[PDB]
RNA sequence: AUAAAU
C-alpha cells in the first residue's frame, strides 16, 4: 500500500535487517502495536466486534446464526469478507476469504459440537467481515476481531425434543432465554522476514522492504494449519532458509499465549 | 445471461511410482507454453500453462516487471474460484523471487494456467494441495521456454498436505503451503519434498535440453 | 405465528410510541481521522451508519476530471447483516440501490456550490451497519455531518426524515414494522426552510394526507436540525473541556 | 456595499487638468481630499535611465482627470501621502503591482486603501484581464498601442497622447463600481482586498 | 461524448422562458399531445409525443414463482437505451445517472405501485406462474422519455392479452389463440408520469416584492430545454385522486407549495391522458373483429 | 496525421552488421510501441516550413532513425537523411494499387499511372 | 446568523444575503479590520506563498 | 415483393428508415461519420458499430449473429477509406418478427439489410454501390422455391435462405454476392432456377425502389 | 432526371469532368461515378473542351471542403488554436489564432468557449484534421466573419442551407424581410444564425425557418411566415 | 518592455 522512495526503503532495511534488529518505531521483534476492541454493539446480530489499529486500520465483524440441516449443509461456519470502496472480486479478498474459511472449518479449528441442536439440525454461523481501512495484510487484524466476536456471541436456546428420527418435532426456541456460544476461535498471526530476522505484527513500511512473510494459525495452545508463506510486497521477494521457517513457528509458539491472555479478558 | 448460453435456468445440474510427461513450446499463440502430466497410483493430473510476455505497459513507471497468475478450470468444475485466487496469490509470491524482475522495467508478464483435468479416486467404507507442485513445475518450464530470466529453477513437493517450494538446490525456500494433515511433520515434509524437488528439477532441465535440441 | 396492528384507539403504536415522537438520536463527528478527511457515525434509533468523506483530492484517472467543478461520488454499502434476516446476495448492483445513490447525488449537487474545488474529487463512502426503518433519512444526515467535518463548503444543512401514515394521521419517524404496515414519505429538507431537496414516495398515499404530512415532517426536521447543531456544539464544548 | 454605478464623465465634457506647478499640485491635493475614491495610473520610462523614471501620473476623481508632470514635480509629490495613505479614500489602480514600487522609489508615495481591478477581474473570472478590454466594452473606446514604445519624455505632449494618459483613469472608477458590486454579490470581495493589500 | 450547445442558444432559450416563450411554441403547463398506436399483436403499442418516439412490447411466458412469493407471478420492466435515440446515449449504459433515475421512476410507478395484479399471474401456487415482461424501446429522443415510457408500459399492459389456461394440478394445457380467446391482464390502477423542468431568470430587475420573478417551471421539456434546466421533477398521478409516486433529487430547491401546484397541474393532465388511453383501447378492442357480433355466444 | 507532427507505431528494428527484428504485438489494442515524427525532423531541406500532408500518409510504411527515447508515449523519429522516408505505400490511402519510389519527394505508381507526393528514401 | 451589518466584507467561511451574513462552516467568527470570516475547526491544509514544504512525487 | 419503406423518420440521427416486408417491420438509424472510441479506432478506415435489437426480450447471442451477418453486407458497401479514424453507428430495432423467432431469423435479417442500406443512403455516407436482400425458402412436399415466404410457409420448409446482392450500373449489373446464408440441404437444379427467377424479381424491386426514392426526395430538392 | 448511385454516365472517358459533391472518382479504377441520390447539375463553358458537375442530394452530415462557409462552436482552447465543432458527434476542426484580423503572437483573440463564429474552411483533407479561418480572401477585402453575438442558431439540412446561400430565387429571406428586420449568417454545414432587435421576432424567424426546413414548400413558406408572426402576437 | 508555454 505505502509508497516509499528507494532511499527510504534501504534505510528501513538497514534498521530492521540489523543483527540487533530495531523497529523504525523501536519495537522488539515480538512486540505488537496497541489495539482497541469493542464488542456487543450490534444487537441485531448474535455477536459483534470492532478492532482499531494504531495506524487507523479498522475492521468490523458480525456474527449471525441460522438453523440448518447438517446432513445437507456440510460447512457449518461461513466467513464472508468485504471492504467499502473495494470490489468484492479482488485477488486479496478471495484469498483471505478462502484462507479464513479454512482457519475456521467445522472439523479443524472449531468445536462444531457446540453448534449442534438436535440429531438433524444445527446452527450455521455466518461470520461477516468488514474492513473499513487497512495499510497492510489485514489477515491478523481480522483474526483478532473474529476471535473477540465469537467469544461474545449468544445463540437462541432450544425447547423442543432433540430426536427428529422418531418423534420428529419442529425446532422451537424458548423466548428471551439464550445460551452463550462456548467455542475456541483460532488466531492467525502474520510474520515478516527481513534478511535473517523475523518480526511479529509487521508495520506498513516494514512489510514493503521485507524479503518474505509467514501466515501461521494458532488454536488450542499449539500451531495449526493453515500455514502459508506470503509475499508482503512483490519487488523484494526472496527465498528463505528452512531454519527461518522453524524460527517463525517457534516464535509464535511462545508469544501467542501472551496475546491470547490479553485477548481472553471478557 | 445475455453474454453466454447458459440454457434453461429452471433446470438442475447432474446429481450422482511417480511418472511425469513434460512438453513445452506447443502453442504459437503465446511466448512460452508448457504441458505437465503426472500419474501416481489411481490419481493423475494434467494441466497447461500459457505465458504471454514480457509486453510493454503504456505509461508504466515501474522499474521492474509485474507478474500476474490466474488458474482456470478446463473441464471438471471442482475447485472454488475463491481457492483458485488463493493459490494464484501463493504462486506469485514464489516467482517474484524466481523471476529476474530487474530485466523487464515498464513491462508485465501474464501467466495463464489451465487446469484442464485432475482425476480423483476415493474409496468409500487437502485436495488442491497435490496439484500445487505441478503448477509450479509447469510455470517454471513455460517461463524458461518463453525466454524469461529465472534466478533459479522453481520446484516443489507435496507431503501429507504440506507443500514447500525450493530453489538453489533445496538450500532455501520460495514458498510454503500447509493445510490440515498432522503436526510434527516439519522435518519430514521438508526432506520428502526436497527429494520431489530435485526429481522435478532434473526432469525440467532435461525437458528444455530435449525440446531445445 | 403472530398478528399486529398499526395505531390503537389509545393512541399507541406497535412499539409503544405515540403518533409524534422522534426516535433516540445520537450523532458523532471525527470518528475516523486516519481513514478520511471527514467522518461521522450516525445512530438514529437502531440505525447505525458510518460515513466517510475522502477529499477533495487528486482524481485517480485524468480522464475523469472536471476543470470547472469537483467530482462528487457516493457509494452506499448496505451490509448483509443490516437486517434481522441476513441477505445471501450483495445489494450493490441492485436497481433500488442505484436509484438511492443517484437520488442522494442529485440532492447535494444543488446544495454545495461545487465550484470552488476544480480539478478535484470528493469520494463519499457509506457503511450501513444496522437498519431499522428510515434508512434514507439517516443516510442524508450522515453525509451532511461528515461533509462539514471535512471542512467542505456548503450552503446549508440538509436534514432527512421519515414519515408514516395511518388513516387520517401520519406517524413521525417510522421503523421497519410500521414501514411494513403503512406507506411512508421520505423528506429532504434544506436548513430551516420549507424547500425540499428530496421528496420520496414509493407506496400509495391518499392525496388529502400529503399537505398535512409534509407539515408534520418539516416541523420535525427543524427539531432534528436543531439537535444536530447542539450535537456538534456540545461535542466542541466537551472536547474543549477535555483539552482543559 | 453595493451602490448604483456612477458613469464616467462624458467625453469632451472636461479637459484633462495638467499639473506641473507646485500651486496646481496643491490645488489638486485639496481636491482629492474631498473624494471618497480616486483612480491612479503612471507612465514609466526605462530606455534612457538605469533603474527608470516616473514620467507621468494620471489621477481621476468622479468629476475630473489629472495629468501630473512627475518629472518637474518629483520632489513635490510626497504631499499626496495625505490622500494616498488616507484609508477612507479608495485608490483604484489597474495593474499597479509595479506602479506601487515606482511611487516608492521615485516620489516616496504609498498607498493605504488600494483596490486593484486586476485582482477584481480575476476573482470574478473575466475572460481577459487587460485594461483596454474594459475601455473597449464599457467606454466604447478604442485603445492605441504605438506611442508607448516611444519616449513619453518629449514635450509638449501630443493631444492624441493626452487621451491615452487621460484614457487610463478617466474610466476606472465606474469599472471599480461594477467590479466591486459583483465581487460583493459573488462572495469574493474579501479576497480582492487581501490581494490588494499584498500589492 | 458531450453534446455541444452554443452560448448564444443558452442565452436565447433562457431569455425566452422569462418572456413566457419556448421554441416549440407551447405553454408552461401544457403537455404535448400523445399519440397511441396499437400493432397487430396484443401488447404492441407505439407512443409519440411530438418528435419523441417510444415503442413498448408486452410478452409473457410460463415460469416458476420465487420461494418467497408462491402466490405471485413475475413482472419486469426493461428500458435499455441505444444510440438510435441519439449518439449521446451509450449502448447498454444501464448505470448512468439519468438512466438509473428513469429506470427507477418507471419501476416505482408501475412495479412498486402494484399497477399490475401479480396475484392474478399465478396458475398453480408455488409451482407455475406467468412472467409478464414490458420491453420499452427508445426509438428516438426529443425529450420526455419518462413520460413516454409510463404511457407506453401502461397502454401496453391494458392492451395485452395472455393465452387462456386450463389448470388441473401440475398439468396445464395452454390454449392457443386459435382454440380459444386470450385473457387480458388485471389492472389495479392507471399511473401516469409527468416531468417538470426548472429554470433561473438571471434578470437584474424585479418589479415588486409582492409579485416576483420566482422560479421557472415548464412541463415536458424538449431535448434543448432538458439540457438547460437546473432542476428535475417527476410526479405520477392517476384518476383516483391520489399520488402514485414523486421523485425529486436535488436540483433547484423548491417550496412545498410549488410542488403541490405542479402536482395539481399534473392531475388535470393525467385525467385527460387516462381517458384518452382508455378510448384508444376501446377503439382498438372494437377494431379487431370485422364480424364479432356475428361471433357472440352470450 | 496532425499538422505539426506525425505519430506512428514501431513494427521492426534494423539490426547491426539486411536483417531485421520484428516486434510482435497486437495492433488492435495499443500495446505496440508508439512513436512521433516531428515536422522539423521530416527533412534537412527547409526545416522550418514542411507540409506534413505532402510527406506522409495514413497506412504508409516509413523507415526512420530514432533520435531519442522521448517520453513513454512517443519516440523521436527523423527521416532527414537520404536512406530514410516512405518505403511501401499504395494509392489513395491503400485503396489503389502499389506505388514505388522514384524521386526523393515524389512517389509514382507504374500500374494506374497515379502519382502522389510523399517523402521517399533511397535503395 | 453572524451579523446584520451590510458594511462588512464577507470572507471565507461565510455567505450573505442583503444585510444578513451567515456561516457556511462550523468554527469561530473572525474579525480582521472590515473583513468578517469564519475560521473552520477542521479542514485541508492550505498553501501560502513562500511556505517551506516537503513533498513526495506522485506523477511524472 | 410488395415491400414498403419510409426514409428520414428520426430527428436525432444523421439517417434513418423503416422497412416493411409482410409482417416483418424493422426500423434502422445511422449516425456518422463521428468521433470513435479508442478501442474502435481504425487508423485508415471507418469503424462500424452495428447493433441489432429483437422484437421481444433483450438482445442475446441470436442477435449477435444478426449483427455479424449484417456486418458482412454493410462493410464492403461503404467506402470506408473516406473516413479514417472515424465511427459510424448503425442500429436496427426489429419492431415485428413476421416469423416464429424461436425457429427462424430469415425475414428479420433481410429486412435489416434493406433498412440499414436505406438508412445509410439517408445519412449521406459514401457507398461503393447499391444492395438488396430477400428471404427464400423451400417446401417439404412440393419442393418449390418461394421468394419472400410467409411465416406459415417457413414452418413447412426444408431449407431457408438469405440472399443479398451488390448492384451497379442503375441496378442492372450484379457486382458480387454480398451474403448467401443457406440453412438446410440442396439440389443444384433448384438453386439456379431459384437464382434465375430470383434475379428477375430483384430487378423489378430495384425499379420499384428507384421510383419510391425519386418520388419522396424530389419534392425536397429544387 | 433523378440520378442514383452506380448510374451510368453519358460523358466520354477521355474528356475530364470537374469533381462535384455527389460525384466520386474511384482511386483504383479511375472511373467517375455518382455515389449520391438526387438531381445532377452540369455546367458547360465555351464551344468545346471543359465541363463541371455535382449532385444536389439530401444529406445532413457535413463534410468539410475548401471554400465552404460554416458556422462552428468553439468548445475548447488549445495552445495555438481553438477547437471548434461545426456539428455534433463530428470530428473537431482546427482554427488558428493567427487566423484573425490584426493578429499577433503577443495578443490572442478574446473569443471564449461557447461563442459562435462565422468561418470558411481553408484546408480540408480526408485523412487530416480540417482547418478553418475567420477571414476568407475570396469574398473581398473584408470577410465579414466575426464571432456572432446572441441571436439564435438553427439546425438545417445541407441542401436547404446551400439553397439559402447560393440561390437568389429562394423566397425565404424575402418573406422574412416582409415581416421584420433581421440579420442572418448562413453556414454550408447546415447552420443558420438569426438575430433581431426583439426576441419575439427572432423566435418567429426561428419557427418559420424550421417549418420551411420541414415543409420544403415555396407556396407554404409565404403563408407559413404569415401564420407564425400572427401567432406570436396573440401569444405575446 | 503592460502581462509567455489548459
Amino acid at each position: 500500500h505505502m509508497s516509499l522512495s528507494v532511499a527510504e526503503k534501504s534505510y528501513l532495511y538497514d534498521s530492521l535487517a540489523s543483527t540487533p534488529s530495531i523497529r523504525p518505531d523501536g519495537r522488539l521483534p515480538h512486540q505488537f502495536r496497541p489495539i482497541e476492541i469493542f464488542t456487543d454493539f450490534l444487537p441485531s446480530s448474535n455477536g459483534s466486534s470492532r478492532i482499531i489499529a494504531s495506524d487507523g486500520s479498522e475492521c468490523i465483524v458480525s456474527i449471525k446464526s441460522k438453523v440448518v440441516d447438517h446432513h445437507v449443509e456440510n460447512e457449518l461456519l461461513q466467513v464472508d469478507v468485504d471492504i467499502a470502496g473495494q470490489r468484492d472480486d479482488a485477488l486479496v479478498v478471495e484469498t483471505i476469504t478462502s484462507l479464513l474459511n479454512k482457519v475456521l472449518k467445522s472439523g479443524s479449528g472449531v468445536d462444531s459440537s457446540k453448534l449442534q441442536l438436535t440429531k438433524k439440525y444445527s446452527f450455521k454461523i455466518f461470520v461477516d467481515v468488514l474492513v473499513i481501512s487497512s495499510h497492510s495484510h489485514p489477515i491478523s487484524l481480522i483474526s483478532f476481531a473474529i476471535y473477540s466476536a465469537l467469544n461474545s456471541t449468544y445463540l437462541p436456546k432450544l425447547i423442543s425434543a432433540f430426536d427428529d428420527l422418531e418423534v420428529e418435532e419442529l425446532p422451537t426456541f424458548h423466548d428471551y432465554d439464550m445460551v452463550k456460544l462456548d467455542i475456541n476461535p483460532p488466531l492467525v498471526f502474520i510474520l515478516a522476514v527481513v534478511g535473517n530476522n523475523m518480526l511479529l505484527d509487521p508495520a506498513a513500511n516494514e512489510s514493503e522492504v521485507a524479503n518474505n512473510g509467514l501466515i501461521i494459525s494458532w488454536s488450542n495452545g499449539k500451531i495449526t494449519s493453515p500455514i502459508r508463506s506470503v509475499a508482503l510486497n512483490d519487488s523484494n521477494v526472496k527465498s528463505f532458509k528452512p531454519h527461518l521457517l522453524k524460527q517463525g513457528l517457534a516464535m509464535v509458539e511462545k508469544y501467542a499465549p501472551d496475546v491470547v491472555r490479553s485477548l481472553e479478558n471478557l | 445471461d445475455r453474454r453466454r448460453l447458459l440454457g434453461p435456468a429452471a433446470a438442475k445440474p447432474m446429481a450422482f511410482e511417480q511418472e511425469l510427461s513434460l512438453h513445452t513450446g506447443f502453442i504459437e499463440n503465446c511466448n512460452g507454453s508448457a504441458l505437465v502430466e503426472a500419474r501416481s497410483l489411481g490419481h493423475q493430473t494434467s494441466l497447461i500453462s500459457a505465458v504471454y510476455g514480457p509486453r510493454s505497459i503504456r505509461g508504466s513507471f515501474t522499474s521492474q516487471g509485474t507478474i500476474s497468475i490466474q488458474l482456470k478450470n478446463g473441464l471438471l468444475e471442482k475447485y472454488n474460484t475463491n481457492e483458485l485466487k488463493e493459490v494464484s496469490s501463493f504462486l506469485m509470491g514464489i516467482f517474484n523471487s524466481v523471476v529476474n524482475l530487474s530485466r523487464y522495467p515498464k513491462s508485465g508478464i501474464d501467466i495463464f494456467v489451465y487446469l484442464t483435468y485432475d482425476k480423483d479416486l476415493t474409496n468409500n467404507p487437502s485436495q488442491i494441495s497435490s496439484l500445487i507442485p505441478h503448477c509450479i513445475t509447469s510455470i517454471t518450464l513455460a517461463l524458461a521456454d518463453a525466454g524469461i530470466e529465472l534466478v533459479d529453477m522453481a520446484g516443489a513437493g507435496e507431503a501429507n498436505g504440506t507443500v514447500v517450494s525450493f530453489i538453489k538446490n533445496g538450500e532455501e525456500i520460495v514458498g510454503f503451503w500447509k493445510d490440515d494433515g498432522d503436526d510434527e511433520d516439519l522435518l519430514e515434509c521438508l526432506d520428502r519434498c526436497k527429494e520431489q524437488y530435485n526429481r522435478y528439477r532434473d526432469l525440467m532441465i532435461s525437458c528444455l535440453m530435449n525440446q531445445e535440441t | 405465528m403472530s398478528r399486529l396492528e398499526i395505531y390503537s384507539p389509545e393512541g399507541l403504536r406497535l412499539d409503544g410510541r405515540r403518533w409524534n415522537e422522534l426516535r433516540r438520536f445520537e450523532s458523532s463527528i471525527n470518528t475516523h481521522p486516519h481513514a478520511a478527511d471527514g467522518s461521522s457515525y450516525m445512530e438514529q434509533g437502531n440505525n447505525k451508519i458510518i460515513t466517510l468523506v475522502k477529499g477533495p483530492k487528486e482524481p485517480r484517472l485524468k480522464s475523469q476530471m472536471d476543470t470547472s467543478k469537483a467530482l462528487l461520488n457516493v457509494s452506499v454499502n448496505i451490509t448483509k447483516f443490516s437486517k434481522f434476516e441476513r441477505s445471501k446476495s450483495s445489494h450493490k448492483n441492485e436497481r433500488r440501490v442505484l436509484e438511492i445513490q443517484t437520488s442522494l447525488v442529485r440532492m447535494f449537487e444543488k446544495n454545495v456550490m461545487l465550484n470552488i474545488y476544480p480539478r478535484t474529487v470528493i469520494d463519499i463512502e457509506i457503511h450501513v451497519l444496522e437498519q431499522d426503518g428510515g434508512i434514507m433519512g439517516s443516510l442524508i444526515n450522515g453525509i451532511t455531518l461528515a461533509l462539514i467535518d471535512a471542512g467542505i463548503s456548503m450552503f446549508d444543512y440538509i436534514s432527512g426524515i421519515s414519515v408514516g401514515l395511518y388513516d387520517t394521521t401520519p406517524l413521525l419517524d417510522t421503523n421497519s414494522l410500521e414501514e411494513n404496515a403503512m406507506s411512508t414519505v421520505t423528506l429532504g429538507v434544506v436548513g430551516k426552510s420549507e424547500k425540499l431537496s428530496l421528496l420520496l414516495v414509493e407506496d400509495k398515499i391518499p392525496l388529502d394526507r400529503l399537505e398535512n404530512v409534509l407539515a408534520i415532517g418539516i416541523a420535525g426536521a427543524h427539531r432534528v436540525r436543531d439537535l444536530m447543531d447542539e450535537e456538534l456544539r456540545k461535542h466542541a464544548q466537551k472536547r474543549v473541556s477535555n483539552a482543559s | 456595499q453595493i451602490r448604483e454605478e456612477i458613469p464616467s464623465k462624458s467625453w469632451d465634457d472636461s479637459v484633462p487638468i495638467w499639473v506641473d506647478t507646485s500651486t496646481e499640485l496643491e490645488s489638486m491635493l485639496e481636491d482629492l481630499k474631498n473624494t471618497k475614491e480616486i483612480a491612479v495610473d503612471l507612465e514609466h520610462h526605462d530606455y534612457r535611465s538605469y533603474y527608470g523614471i516616473v514620467c507621468l501620473m494620471q489621477i481621476s476623481t468622479r468629476e475630473r482627470d489629472y495629468l501630473v508632470d512627475t518629472l518637474k514635480l518629483r520632489e513635490n509629490l510626497h504631499i499626496l501621502n495625505e490622500v494616498f495613505t488616507n484609508p477612507s479614500i479608495v485608490k483604484v489602480f489597474h495593474g499597479a503591482f509595479m506602479n506601487i514600487i515606482w511611487l516608492q522609489r521615485d516620489l516616496g508615495l504609498y498607498v493605504v486603501g488600494l483596490f486593484d481591478t486586476y485582482h477584481a477581474s480575476k476573482a470574478i473570472g473575466l475572460p481577459r484581464h487587460s485594461l483596454a478590454y474594459l475601455l473597449e466594452n464599457f467606454a466604447n473606446f478604442k485603445t492605441s498601442k504605438k506611442y508607448q514604445l516611444a519616449d513619453w519624455r518629449i514635450r509638449p505632449l501630443s493631444k492624441p497622447m493626452t487621451a491615452y494618459a487621460r484614457a487610463d483613469t478617466h474610466f476606472l472608477l465606474n469599472i471599480y463600481d461594477q467590479l466591486r458590486n459583483k465581487l460583493i454579490e459573488s462572495n469574493k470581495l474579501a479576497g480582492v482586498l487581501y490581494e490588494s493589500r499584498n500589492v | 461524448k458531450d453534446i455541444e450547445i452554443s452560448a448564444s442558444e443558452s442565452k436565447f432559450i433562457l431569455e425566452a422562458l422569462r418572456q413566457n416563450y419556448r421554441l416549440d411554441g407551447r405553454s408552461f403547463d401544457q403537455f404535448r399531445d400523445v399519440e397511441i398506436t396499437f400493432g397487430k399483436e396484443f401488447g404492441d403499442v407505439s407512443v409519440k409525443m411530438g418528435n419523441t418516439k417510444v415503442h413498448c412490447r408486452i410478452s409473457c411466458q410460463i415460469a416458476q414463482p420465487y420461494e418467497d412469493r408462491p402466490f405471485e407471478g413475475l413482472f419486469v420492466i426493461s428500458t435499455e437505451i441505444s444510440p438510435m435515440a441519439g449518439s449521446q446515449f451509450e449502448n447498454g449504459n444501464i448505470t448512468g445517472e439519468d438512466e438509473v433515475l428513469c429506470s427507477r421512476i418507471i419501476e416505482k410507478s408501475v412495479r412498486r405501485s402494484g399497477a399490475l395484479d401479480v396475484e392474478g399471474l399465478c396458475i398453480v401456487a408455488g409451482s407455475k406462474c406467468w412472467a409478464v415482461r414490458a420491453d420499452v424501446h427508445f426509438l428516438d429522443c426529443d425529450g420526455g422519455f419518462i413520460d413516454a415510457s409510463c404511457i407506453a408500459v401502461m397502454a401496453g399492459l391494458m392492451h395485452f392479452k395472455k393465452p387462456d389456461i386450463t389448470v388441473h394440478g401440475e398439468q396445464i394445457i395452454v390454449h392457443p389463440v386459435n382454440e380459444r380467446e386470450p385473457v387480458p391482464l388485471g389492472i389495479l390502477h392507471i399511473p401516469i408520469c409527468v416531468t417538470f423542468s426548472f429554470f433561473n431568470p438571471q434578470d437584474t430587475e424585479e418589479n415588486i416584492k409582492g409579485e416576483t420573478n420566482s422560479e421557472i417551471s415548464i412541463i415536458d421539456a424538449t431535448l434543448k430545454e432538458e439540457l438547460l434546466r437546473d432542476g428535475v421533477l417527476t410526479v405520477t398521478l392517476n384518476k383516483n385522486r391520489e399520488v402514485v409516486q414523486v421523485s425529486k433529487a436535488g436540483g433547484l430547491p423548491m417550496d412545498a407549495l410549488t410542488l403541490m401546484k405542479c402536482c395539481h397541474e399534473a392531475y388535470s393532465i393525467i385525467e385527460k391522458i387516462t381517458d384518452q388511453i382508455l378510448q384508444l383501447l376501446k377503439e382498438d378492442s372494437e377494431k379487431r373483429n370485422k364480424y364479432a357480433a356475428m361471433l357472440t355466444s352470450e | 496525421l496532425s499538422l505539426q507532427r506525425a505519430n506512428v507505431e514501431i513494427l521492426a528494428v534494423e539490426d547491426k552488421p539486411a536483417t531485421f527484428s520484428v516486434s510482435q504485438a497486437s495492433s488492435d489494442l495499443g500495446e505496440t510501441f508508439r512513436g512521433i515524427i516531428r515536422s522539423q525532423d521530416v527533412r534537412s531541406t527547409d526545416r522550418d516550413r514542411v507540409k506534413v500532408i505532402e510527406c506522409f500518409k495514413p497506412g504508409d510504411i516509413v523507415r526512420a532513425q530514432v533520435l531519442s527515447l522521448g517520453d513513454g508515449t512517443n519516440y523521436y523519429l527523423t527521416t532527414a537523411r537520404n536512406d530514410l522516408g516512405v518505403v511501401f505505400a499504395r494509392a489513395a490511402n491503400g485503396a489503389g494499387g502499389l506505388m514505388y519510389a522514384t524521386d526523393w519527394q515524389m512517389m509514382t505508381s507504374p500500374v494506374t499511372g497515379a502519382t502522389e507526393k510523399r517523402k521517399c528514401a533511397k535503395p | 446568523l453572524v451579523t446584520d451589518d451590510p458594511i462588512w466584507m464577507r470572507g471565507h467561511g461565510t455567505y450573505f444575503l442583503d444585510n444578513m451574513t451567515y456561516s457556511s462552516v462550523a468554527g469561530t467568527v473572525s474579525r480582521v479590520n472590515r473583513l468578517l470570516s469564519v475560521i473552520p475547526l477542521k479542514g485541508r491544509y492550505a498553501p501560502e506563498t513562500g511556505d517551506h514544504v516537503v513533498g513526495r512525487i506522485a506523477e511524472v | 415483393m410488395s415491400v414498403q419503406a419510409e426514409i428520414g423518420i428520426l430527428d436525432h440521427v444523421d439517417g434513418s428508415s423503416e422497412f416493411v416486408s409482410q409482417d416483418t417491420k424493422v426500423i434502422c438509424s445511422v449516425t456518422g461519420p463521428i468521433e470513435p472510441k479508442a478501442r474502435q479506432e481504425l487508423p485508415t478506415q471507418l469503424a462500424l458499430e452495428i447493433i441489432v435489437r429483437p422484437a421481444k426480450g433483450v438482445a442475446t447471442t441470436r442477435e449477435k449473429v444478426l449483427e455479424d451477418k449484417l456486418r458482412a453486407v454493410l462493410t464492403p458497401l461503404i467506402t470506408r477509406h473516406c473516413y479514417p479514424r472515424q465511427l459510424c453507428q448503425i442500429t436496427c430495432q426489429i419492431l415485428e418478427s413476421g416469423e416464429d423467432e424461436a425457429e427462424f431469423s430469415l425475414r428479420e435479417l433481410s429486412c435489416c439489410i434493406n433498412a440499414a442500406f436505406l438508412a445509410l443512403v439517408d445519412a449521406g455516407i459514401a457507398l461503393n454501390s447499391m444492395c438488396a436482400s430477400i428471404p427464400i425458402a423451400i417446401i417439404k412436399d412440393t419442393s418449390d422455391i418461394i421468394v419472400d415466404p410467409t411465416a406459415e410457409q417457413l414452418k413447412i420448409s426444408l431449407s431457408v435462405h438469405t440472399l443479398a446482392l451488390e448492384f451497379v450500373n442503375g441496378g442492372k449489373v450484379v457486382k458480387n454476392v454480398l451474403l448467401l446464408d443457406s440453412n438446410g440441404d440442396f439440389n443444384e437444379d433448384q438453386l439456379f432456377s431459384l437464382l434465375e427467377l430470383g434475379e428477375q424479381k430483384c430487378q423489378e424491386l430495384v425499379t420499384n425502389i428507384r421510383r419510391i426514392i425519386q418520388d419522396n426526395i424530389s419534392p425536397r430538392l429544387v | 432526371t433523378f440520378i442514383f448511385p452506380g448510374d451510368s454516365f453519358p460523358v466520354d472517358p477521355t474528356t475530364p469532368v470537374k469533381l462535384g459533391p455527389g460525384i466520386y472518382c474511384d482511386p483504383n479504377t479511375q472511373e467517375i461515378r455518382p455515389v449520391n441520390t438526387g438531381v445532377l447539375h452540369v455546367s458547360a463553358k465555351g464551344k468545346s473542351g471543359v465541363q463541371t458537375a455535382y449532385i444536389d442530394y439530401s444529406s445532413k452530415r457535413y463534410i468539410p471542403s475548401v471554400n465552404d462557409f460554416v458556422i462552428g462552436v468553439i468548445i475548447g482552447t488549445f495552445s495555438d488554436s481553438y477547437k471548434v465543432s461545426l456539428q455534433n458527434f463530428s470530428s473537431s476542426v482546427s482554427l488558428s489564432y493567427m487566423a484573425f484580423p490584426n493578429a499577433s503572437k503577443k495578443n490572442r483573440p478574446t473569443l471564449q468557449v461557447g461563442d459562435l463564429v462565422y468561418a470558411r474552411v481553408c484546408t480540408a483533407e480526408k485523412e487530416l484534421e480540417a482547418e478553418i479561418e475567420c477571414f476568407d480572401s475570396t469574398t473581398g477585402r473584408d470577410a465579414g466573419f466575426g464571432i456572432l453575438e446572441d441571436g439564435m442558431i438553427i439546425d438545417v439540412n445541407l441542401n436547404f442551407a446551400r439553397q439559402l446561400l447560393f440561390n437568389n430565387d429562394f423566397p425565404l429571406l424575402k418573406v422574412l424581410a416582409a415581416h421584420t428586420k433581421f440579420e442572418v449568417a448562413i453556414g454550408l454545414n447546415g447552420k443558420i444564425w438569426v438575430k433581431c432587435e426583439e426576441l419575439s421576432n427572432t423566435l418567429a424567424c426561428y419557427r418559420t425557418i424550421m417549418e420551411c426546413c420541414q415543409k420544403n414548400d415555396t407556396a407554404a413558406f409565404k403563408d407559413i411566415a404569415k401564420r407564425q408572426f400572427k401567432e406570436i402576437l396573440t401569444v405575446k
